[PDB]
């Protein structure tokens, strides 16, 4: 056939863009940083009614300071994010502190390209991580299969993803409080998602300095979507 | 060793190998879960392509991974008892070092990991199999039921169905199976799921099997007359 | 872990205005044994080093083919290899005392006690220590075995202390290491007569003096002692 | 080093002495045998000393994965198990370990399991450990009852220490207090044995031998 | 541990087990279980080296019970007890053996019997009417020589039992804190709750 | 075309295919731009963001207080070949007390890059690297191509559009070498140079990365606001 | 501490007319300790009988181990096992463990099927072979069957008279050993008939 | 490089099907018919040998039936060479079993050990898959007489009455109308000849050209006996019950 | 048989002051009877405002030392030049010691600097790396000759205020850097006097907000 680890002519490779594609394949993941926290929400997409949407768990917790949020082949994230916990608690044993959120993003991102003929292919999966350091504050990151990670003000991965990107570009300034970002999640996941959004296939988490990474209650996000229709009819 | 990567991404960003084992699901036999508000029942089709069977001797097709959860599946049988043995030995391993059975959800996590893990892997194919994993939390009286795939994804379901004609079922299922009440009793509960089953089954003879899980460690397999009362309830009041 | 076979003793040494000088004798003794009388226990490194070593002769031969093997692989690709990217006394010492420790640390050590003399590639004075335990230190005056108590003593009468160094001539520094080189023939009872002398200089360069002997003995006082207590004839 | 844990009511009550002894020599008068494995979770520290800390520091480490993977609290049972079960992998190699570990849960209750570099692994009511156990257990024994108040049982934990302090010679220096309750651990002072000695002496009417 | 006593009688078999567990100078436990069930008809108790004891009774426990999902089916307390065995023969010639001595205490099902099997830390198995592990077999077989009946009924074991106790407590230097009494039978295991 | 599947296999006419492919890759990276004195070498790298969201891409690495580079392609692999960087000079460092050599550095890259052009199942490194540093024998800056192949220059450019500033520091050949003692006068050349290589888009705060070493000054990185002075 | 005393007992072998004898003690002990007095030592595969003395649980073992193996052979041979053969097999497979060996003194007796020759033979803890046509010896009383044997045995005794001179080779040895005793085990061994007989001694 | 030649054996095909394990049943489909018949006091195993000639030595020639241990038999169909490999793999399983618990290898866990193996291969290693299908004729103390076939894919079921090999189809018709519950062994000999004879390629079934055996409690009191029927008694059996 | 480990004597000396902190150690270096070097640094800055000593088996000093500069210069390229703290680096620190539990290294570690509120610091070690945060600690030979004397002269023990007869214990009042130089010199002293491995000089590094600085005095020579 050909080999995992091969460039096209282009000079890519061939299963990491090919992964890429995966990626859009899967369900939003939108990510908004501010200088009161990192909001992280995704679209759950149940495939049927039966499916307990509880039970879908695409959002995660690192440490106390770092959260995460996945979009693709969410299967392929879970060793992702041991590998993840384990270096975030492994530099706590080593150090006696937090470790930083970039230096975690690092760690993840040297296993994507340990694949060859190590694993048989690349990750189907993107992450987007969020956390807090006291050396560069709140923080948001887009972790690739490529290997690559760019920070990011505000990001949006998996199928309504360049459309939510788009959005965000208008949307973010610098200025922006916290509730201000969780409707602007609320907002642009119920743009882009093919069911209508609810408490119950979206899903709402922050990262604060004081209480660190917390999953959104579907009560407490049901209130943030009853203040965004509002809003909205306001206008 | 062999090596070789067969699990890879195509262009349009597919993993065949792991869509093609979806297919070999698709083939085995259907397998049916419903939960009540108190109990969890595993339905299972056999086809009747194969008598002068032992039915005796011949693998079951839901198994005891603890005392108290029980395994499903529909797909490959062989690669099935790898997942089961994999499933049995993890359990007990649980039970030394945390003092405590597994959880339903664990098990489950576990199973879907040692699926994910064929799918990038060396030198090895993903599994043909789907799970239906259910029971009890120890010390809990909430009904569990979790649904696996080759890829390694895995989820909760009130109510699901694997297999051949699965979209049958599942069309069944989800107009009949409601949320605000499900089957209250154990009777109420099995009977939904062969009602389910004689949508796809053929005759109601030997072709469905039924095990009824209830909490703590209370697990019990229906036999063919017990089973039989249910299918002949069933159709008199359908006769109308 | 070993034990030594045929041995070496002292390596004596000090620091000068100008330099380092550096001495051992030519004796590779097997136990009580004076075997061999023709050991060259001072190995120089390029025209700016020269490593004194004392104990295990075989494990001296070992360590003698590794910086042979060091000049080698240095000029490898080093069009600098005799000018500036040329090995230094410092990069020579270093190497061995890593060996050194290593080798201690997997308990299978070189049985030596090692001096590295020379002169850096600025002029400056390099005199360090390192033996069996991987154990380094620098000093005006360094000596091993029998050297560190008696040489030591006499050689810090002239350079007692950093300051005294530039002070030093080599004239001065040579005559001191050499009556040190005949007291341990004296009263070191696995030393030999004859020995080998190097100077570092950072002007006249490396001076490496061979088939010297101790002289000007003193030994006539011994036919007056008759006895060990009260006999008279 | 004398260190004890007992069950009550109220919870687990820890207490330990600070002194650290080579030979006759005393290191330290100010050395931490309780580990704070975690904000729920106590391990006490005796035998070899860096054995205890590095291990139990570790043991954090595990309980913080457990949680993390399991998004729930680590029981007691599965939190001593993970300690014991490592210690015995090294039997034979000269770990010198003697613990308490120390939790309140839902589940569990109070728990205290006693571990050790033998692999022992006891779950218990009342442990002492350490060269002054002796002497702690004697004051445990004759005044530990279920219904202790909190204020009690600290004085108790307190004076049992005390009692070890001044009669072994490898412990004293001060007394480090421990409250174990379900919603955490809660920190009740050093206590100088020097002072606390005397205060106990006179406050108390006991140590009539000594003079004062 | 110290003490670990068995007998065989007619429908039963009776293991007792001291409650003792003394580290070196003080007894830091007196109410300590020396045993596992292995299977419903199946009980071991055990005693020997720290650490050793539990870690193989589980260990040992963890495989029988692996072995009841599997084949859903209850091992023979002679099956059971031939397993132990070669992990313990298995155990001696390893770079750290298990310093643990068992006894077995099963209801064999299928035939209808108590069987009790005695097994040392070398692999050294035999079947008995009653056994013991340590000095416990040095006070108390000559009472056992002399009173035990193959026909004994469960109340008569224990009896006898006690009797075996008595001396013990009697002539033995080290006190042990009194043993936990155990039967099994058809039904099960259960706990004699007091002796 | 069909000797192209793998980087074991030579063309009819003695190519390796895989290696240029790689090659490619560095040609489509921003560009980086070194140049030296005899005093003091310079790292100059326009870096690439994603979007306005996003932050710019990071160019430059630093190997040892004396050595570092500047990375244009595949950032993963410059990360593996800057990590083996930092292990030579560090293993050079503590058991011969020795500043490892710029030339020496470059022939340690050249044979890590080789034997993945050379073995089956590997893949060549798809990042282009140019090492500055300065050791026992004055300034110093390197070319790295993943063939293998490196080079020791005054000055040059890789990237896309690293053609023009190759030809504006042929032109000032004479000129920038002769800048001794002047770290300021030297970064100006570097960015005047890399100027060269711009369309569309300008040299901003949040752009420009420059890094700089020398006889007194140790490899240290400008960015933000350290680099506006040149802007 | 001596692995091979330990547990005790005894084994003899002798040889008679068309016919051998194989014979033990039923005692199993922890050093002074009388633990049990039914424990065989004598088994066999096929018609070949092996008699094992020494520490206890290599006997187990090792009867484990022969009777796997002898198995296996059967098998694939189609035929049972001869007394020449596996007297070969058994001393493989002890000096195989040549630097970790089995603490025991094996003793192999039997008559090969096709050829109606009586056969014995003994080995030491490491596999070497002790082929003696009159009669082999083994255990913590082997010094006192020696002694039985040398004086008692003489060559072509009728089965029925073998009986007797192993017998009393047995029982008056293991009477002179503190750690053989306790019961003891007869087997009178011809081309197709077996029998076995338990004897009646002192119990101290 | 070594990728270029690789068939990749353990690979699904767009349906969800082994492509070497369906090859290697197509391969068992041509091999000589394997019968097996389960009645209430013993178990027939029933095989033909592929085209043989006059000169084959018959009496020490064994292709199809062959001894697990004493309790536990197999008929082969496939290739040969292939199933000695497993048949000794089996033969040690059964004797480390026997050595562990000293008891006899229940019958299901030996043909689950043998499945498992056969499983391995289709999912792991790169290698072939054994184009061997068995039918196991075996008895234990819980489940009594069984009867199990298992196939290259590593799957395996219990059976009343089998066949594996060629003609399976037209066999097993045959036995489903013929087979019942109450049925006793020298019946079931009857029943397995009966549908070899109707099956067989050959113009007429003889002696020469089967293998034969019966796992009875006809041992004498509670016990089993494997019986490997010999040449003559092979034909002796065949003018019993009348097909020749 | 080889013995691996070996005694080069030396005495340090740790004190923790309000914005401060101090690591003194003498420069003498010995085996058994005789004097290797009247001058051979004990006491390294190890960058991030951190000072180190590893007293005890030069050897393993020297070893661990250069392993844990190591480590602050990883830590600067693995974390994007984040300022190791002195906490951290005492974590970091227990693990190589611990690391090398079952053949450790030969010494006794004590490392000194600021905390992140800015306070004075020192950490101590022993062998196999249990470690505490301390005020006042002195390590090696002359450790029991210098130790009384700063419980009694730093943390005024057994000191009472004139007057009250043991009533009123002496008030724990700050001492600046000029003082803690004073009693870390007088104890240096003293163990020269009484303790034949010490000697030579004394080098002292002052650790403050501004960085590290070094003093350097004379000892007896004897
Ligand atoms: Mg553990
Ligand atoms: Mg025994
Ligand atoms: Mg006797
Ligand atoms: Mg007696």
């Amino acid at each position: 056939d050909r080999g995992v680890s091969t460039f096209s002519p282009e000079g890519r490779l061939f299963q990491v863009e090919y992964s890429l594609e995966a990626i859009k394949l899967g369900s939003t993941a939108i990510g908004i940083a501010t200088k009161e926290g990192v909001v992280l929400g995704v679209e759950k997409r149940a495939t049927s009614p039966l499916l307990e949407s509880d039970s879908i768990e695409k959002i995660v917790e690192i440490d106390r300071h770092i959260g995460c949020a996945m979009s693709g082949l969410t299967a392929d994230a879970r060793s992702m994010i041991e590998h993840a916990r384990t270096a975030a608690v492994t530099h706590n044993l080593y150090y006696d502190e937090d470790i930083n959120v970039e230096s975690l993003t690092q760690s993840v991102c040297d296993l994507a390209l340990r694949f060859g003929e190590l694993m048989s292919r690349p990750f189907g999966v993107a992450l987007l991580i969020a956390g807090h350091d006291a050396d560069d504050g709140y923080q948001l990151f887009h972790a690739e299969p490529s290997g690559t990670f760019y920070r990011y003000n505000a990001k949006a991965i998996g199928s309504g993803s360049e459309g939510a990107q788009a959005e965000l570009l208008n949307e973010w300034h610098s200025s922006l409080t916290l509730k201000e970002a969780e409707l602007l999640v609320l907002k642009i996941l119920k743009q882009v998602m093919e069911e209508k959004l609810d408490e119950n296939n979206a899903q709402l988490s922050c990262i604060t300095k004081q209480d660190g990474f917390k999953i959104y209650d579907n009560e407490k996000t049901a209130e943030l979507i009853k203040e965004l229709k509002e809003k909205e009819a306001a206008e | 060793g062999y090596d070789r990567a067969l699990s890879i991404f195509s262009p349009d960003g597919h993993i065949f190998q792991v869509e093609y084992a979806l297919e070999a699901v698709k083939r085995g036999t259907c397998a049916v879960g419903v939960k009540g508000k108190n109990c969890v029942v595993l339905g299972c089709e056999r086809r009747s392509t194969l008598k002068l069977q032992d039915t005796r001797i011949t693998p079951s097709k839901v198994s005891k991974i603890d005392s108290h959860v029980v395994l499903s599946f529909s797909g490959l049988n062989a690669d099935s008892r790898i997942l089961i043995e994999k499933a049995r030995v993890e359990a007990q391993s649980h039970r030394l070092t945390l003092e405590d059975p597994v959880t339903v959800e664990y098990l489950t996590r576990y199973v879907a990991g040692v699926q994910q893990r064929y799918t990038q892997s060396g030198g090895v194919r993903p599994f043909g199999v789907s799970t239906l994993i259910a029971g009890f939390d120890p010390r809990d009286d909430e009904p569990k039921l979790y649904q696996t795939e080759p890829s390694g994804i895995y989820s909760s379901w009130s109510a699901q169905t694997i297999g051949r004609n699965s979209k049958t079922v599942r069309e069944f299922l989800e107009k009949n199976y409601d949320r605000k009440e499900p089957p209250a009793t154990v009777e109420e509960c099995v009977k939904l799921t062969v009602r389910s089953l004689l949508e796809v089954v053929q005759t109601g003879a030997k072709n469905i099997e039924i095990t009824v899980v209830k909490p703590d460690s209370d697990i019990v397999a229906l036999s063919s007359e017990e089973i039989n009362q249910y299918v002949t309830q069933i159709e008199q009041e359908k006769q109308e | 872990t070993q034990q030594p076979i045929v041995t070496g003793t002292s390596v004596i040494s000090m620091k000068y205005d100008n330099g380092v000088i550096i001495a051992a004798d030519n004796l590779g003794s097997y136990g009580s044994l004076l075997r061999f009388n023709g050991v060259e226990r001072l190995i120089p490194v390029g025209d700016n080093t020269v490593v004194g070593i004392s104990g295990d002769i075989s494990d001296m031969q070992h360590i003698e083919r590794l910086l042979k093997d060091l000049v080698t692989e240095n000029a490898y690709d080093n069009p600098l290899a005799d000018a500036e990217e040329a090995l230094e006394p410092s990069y020579i010492f270093e190497y061995l005392a890593t060996v050194m420790y290593q080798r201690r640390s997997k308990m299978n050590p070189l049985w030596n006690a090692i001096i590295v003399a020379g002169v850096q590639s600025n002029g400056d004075q390099f005199l360090r220590y390192v033996n069996l335990l991987g154990v380094t230190y620098s000093s005006p005056t360094l000596a091993t075995g029998f050297g560190a108590h008696m040489a030591n003593p006499l050689l810090r009468k002239v350079v007692d202390r950093e300051s005294d160094i530039p002070k030093t001539t080599v004239q001065v520094a040579e005559e001191a290491i050499v009556n040190a080189m005949r007291v341990l023939y004296y009263r070191d009872a696995r030393s030999s007569r004859n020995f080998s002398l190097a100077i570092i200089d950072k002007n006249t360069g490396l001076t490496f003096k061979k088939n010297l002997q101790v002289e000007n003995m003193k030994w006539d006082f011994a036919k007056d002692i008759k006895g060990y207590g009260t006999q008279k004839i | 080093t004398t260190t004890l844990a007992f069950r009550f009511q109220g919870g687990i009550i820890v207490a330990v002495d600070s002194r650290a002894t080579a030979g006759n020599w005393v290191a330290s008068q100010t050395v931490k045998k309780v580990i704070e494995i975690n904000p729920f979770l106590l391990g006490t520290a005796a035998g070899g000393a860096a054995d205890c800390q590095f291990w139990e520091t570790w043991l954090g480490s595990q309980c913080r994965l457990h949680e993390l993977r399991e998004k729930e609290r680590i029981s007691v049972a599965a939190a001593s198990k993970i300690l014991s079960n490592l210690v015995y992998q090294y039997k034979g190699a000269g770990l010198s370990m003697g613990t308490m570990i120390c939790g309140y849960t839902r589940k569990e209750g109070p728990t205290i399991y006693y571990v050790d570099s033998d692999g022992t692994r006891l779950k218990g009511d009342i442990f002492c450990v350490g060269s002054g156990q002796t002497f702690a257990y004697g004051v445990l024994d004759s005044n530990y009852k279920w219904d202790l108040s909190v204020e009690d049982a600290l004085y108790l934990g307190k004076r049992s220490i005390l009692a070890a302090a001044h009669r072994d010679a490898y412990s004293g220096g001060s007394v480090n207090l421990y409250h174990v309750t379900e919603d955490g651990w809660i920190y009740h002072g050093n206590h100088d044995v020097g002072e606390l000695f005397w205060k106990v002496k006179e406050e108390e009417g006991s140590f009539n031998n000594v003079i004062g | 541990m110290d003490i670990i006593l068995g007998i065989r009688v007619q429908d039963s078999v009776i293991l007792a087990s001291s409650k003792a567990v003394t580290r070196g100078i003080s007894v830091l436990k007196d109410s300590d279980d020396k045993t596992r069930q292995l299977s419903p008809h199946t009980l071991m108790s055990f005693a020997g080296e720290a650490g050793d004891t539990v870690q193989f009774a589980e260990y040992i426990q963890a495989n029988i019970q692996l072995y009841s999902i599997r084949e859903d089916y209850e091992l023979s307390p002679q099956a059971v007890s031939s397993f132990v065995r070669q992990e313990l023969a298995k155990s001696i010639r390893s770079r750290r053996p298990y310093q643990v001595n068992v006894l077995i205490g099963g209801y064999d099902k299928k035939k209808n019997k108590p069987e009790l099997y005695q097994i040392d830390y070398l692999g050294t198995k035999v079947e008995l009417p009653y056994g013991a592990h340590g000095y416990s077999g040095f006070y108390t077989f000559s009472l056992l020589d002399h009173h035990y009946r193959p026909d004994m009924t469960t109340e008569e074991g224990l009896d006898l039992l006690k009797l075996c106790v008595q001396e013990l407590e009697k002539r033995m230097p080290m006190d042990f804190k009194g043993v936990i009494v155990k039967i099994v039978d058809k039904d099960g295991i259960r706990q004699v709750d007091d002796f | 075309n069909n000797y192209d599947g793998d980087t074991v296999t030579f063309s009819p006419t003695g190519r390796l295919f895989q290696v240029e492919y790689a090659l490619e890759a560095i040609k489509q990276g921003s560009v980086t731009v070194g140049l030296r004195s005899n005093t003091h070498a310079v790292l100059v790298a326009l870096k690439r963001n994603a979007d306005e969201l996003s932050s710019y891409q990071k160019k430059i690495i630093k190997c040892d207080e004396h050595m570092g580079l500047s990375l244009a392609g595949l950032a993963p692999d410059a990360r593996v070949l800057s990590n083996y960087l930092r292990q030579q000079c560090n293993y050079s460092s503590l058991v011969f007390n020795r500043k490892l050599a710029v030339e020496r550095a470059g022939h340690l890259l050249c044979d890590k890059a080789q034997k993945n052009t050379q073995s089956y199942g590997g893949r060549p490194y798809g990042v282009g690297l140019l090492i500055i540093g300065y050791d026992k024998s004055g300034a110093h800056l390197l070319e790295f191509q993943p063939s293998g192949n490196v080079t020791e220059l005054y000055g040059t450019a890789i990237g896309a559009r690293s053609q023009g500033a190759k030809t504006y520091l042929e032109r000032t050949l004479d000129t920038f070498i002769k800048i001794d003692g002047n770290p300021d006068e030297l970064i100006k050349a570097g960015v005047e140079a890399i100027s060269q290589s711009l369309r569309d888009e300008s040299l901003t705060v949040d752009n420009l990365s420059i890094a700089i070493v020398g006889k007194d000054t140790p490899f240290t990185i400008y960015d933000g606001e350290a680099v506006a002075k040149y802007i | 501490s001596d692995p091979s005393s330990i547990n005790g007992g005894i084994v003899v072998a002798m040889t008679g007319k068309d016919c051998v004898a194989i014979a033990c003690d039923l005692r199993l002990g922890s050093q002074s300790l009388g633990v049990s007095n039914k424990f065989e030592k004598i088994f066999h595969y096929g018609h070949v009988f092996l008699g094992i003395t020494g520490l206890a649980t290599d006997v187990t073992t090792l009867n484990e181990m022969f009777r796997y193996k002898t198995n296996l052979y059967k098998l694939k041979e189609e035929r049972a096992i001869e007394p020449e053969t596996f007297t070969q097999l058994v001393s493989s497979s002890l000096y195989e463990r040549r630097f970790g060996p089995y603490f025991v003194g094996p003793v192999v007796a039997g008559i090969n099927s096709k050829s109606g020759k009586p056969f014995i033979a003994g080995f030491d803890l490491i596999g070497c072979i002790d082929e003696a046509k009159d009669f082999i010896v083994s255990g913590t009383a082997s010094d006192q069957l020696f002694g039985m044997c040398e004086s008692l045995y003489e060559p072509n005794l009728e089965p029925e008279d073998l009986f007797e001179t192993i017998s009393q080779a047995l029982l008056n040895a293991a009477d002179r050993d503190a750690l053989s005793g306790w019961g003891a085990v007869v087997y009178i061994i011809k081309k197709d008939e077996v029998v076995k007989r338990y004897l009646k001694m002192r119990q101290d | 490089g070594s990728r270029r030649y690789d068939s990749r054996t353990t690979i699904f095909s767009p349906e969800g099907r082994l492509y070497q394990v369906e090859y290697a049943l197509e391969s068992i489909s041509h091999a000589g018919t394997a019968i097996g018949i389960m009645a209430s006091d013993g178990i027939v195993l029933a095989a033909e040998r592929k085209v043989t000639s006059t000169l084959l030595e018959q009496d020490t020639s064994t292709e199809k039936l062959y001894k697990l241990n004493d309790k536990i038999a197999v008929a082969v169909a496939g290739l040969t060479a292939d199933a000695e490999i497993l048949i000794n793999t089996a033969r040690i399983h059964a004797q480390n079993y026997l050595k562990t618990y000293n008891e006899d290898i229940p019958v299901e866990i030996l043909v689950r050990r043998l499945s498992d193996i056969k499983q391995g291969y289709t999912q792991h290693g790169g290698l072939r898959p054994f184009g061997v299908s068995f039918i196991y004729a075996g008895y234990d103390d819980r489940y009594g007489y069984q009867l199990y076939t298992s196939n290259p894919s590593g799957n395996y079921t219990g059976w009343k009455a089998i066949s594996v090999g060629a003609n399976t189809s037209a066999a097993q018709t045959l036995l489903q109308m013929d087979y019942k519950d109450d049925m006793k062994v020298d019946d079931a000999i009857e029943l397995a000849l009966k549908t070899l004879s109707k099956t067989t390629d050959s113009s007429a079934l003889t002696y020469d050209r089967l293998e034969f055996a019966t796992i009875r409690k006809g041992a004498n009191d509670g016990e089993v006996y494997q019986k490997i029927f010999k040449p003559q008694e092979i034909k002796d059996i065949l003018v019993k019950t009348g097909i020749t | 048989q080889f013995n691996p480990y070996g005694d080069n004597g030396g005495t340090i000396l740790g004190i923790a002051g309000e914005d401060f902190a101090v690591l003194a150690g003498d420069t003498r270096n010995i085996t058994d009877y005789s004097i290797n070097s009247r001058y051979e640094p004990k006491v390294f800055d190890c960058g991030d405002n951190i000072v180190m000593s590893a007293n005890g088996f030069a050897a393993d000093g020297d070893a661990l030392v250069k392993r844990f500069k190591n480590s602050v210069k990883w830590y600067h390229f693995d974390h994007n030049d984040k300022k190791l703290s002195i906490n951290s680096a005492a974590r970091n620190i227990q693990h190589l010691l611990y690391g090398k539990r079952f053949f450790p290294y030969y010494v006794h570690t004590i490392i000194a600097g600021l905390d992140e509120d800015g306070k004075g610091a020192v950490y101590s070690f022993d062998p196999v790396g249990s470690y505490e945060r301390e005020q006042c600690r002195a390590g090696g030979a002359a450790a029991s000759l210098i130790m009384p004397f700063l419980d009694n002269q730093v943390n005024f023990k057994n000191q009472y205020e004139p007057g009250t007869n043991g009533k009123v214990k002496k008030p724990l009042k700050y001492l600046s850097v000029e003082e803690v130089i004073k009693l870390v010199r007088d104890s240096f002293t003293s163990a020269t006097e009484r303790h034949i491995q010490v000697g030579d000089g004394l080098e002292i590094l002052i650790v403050t907000k501004d960085g590290v600085r070094k003093e350097f005095y004379e000892l007896k020579r004897d």
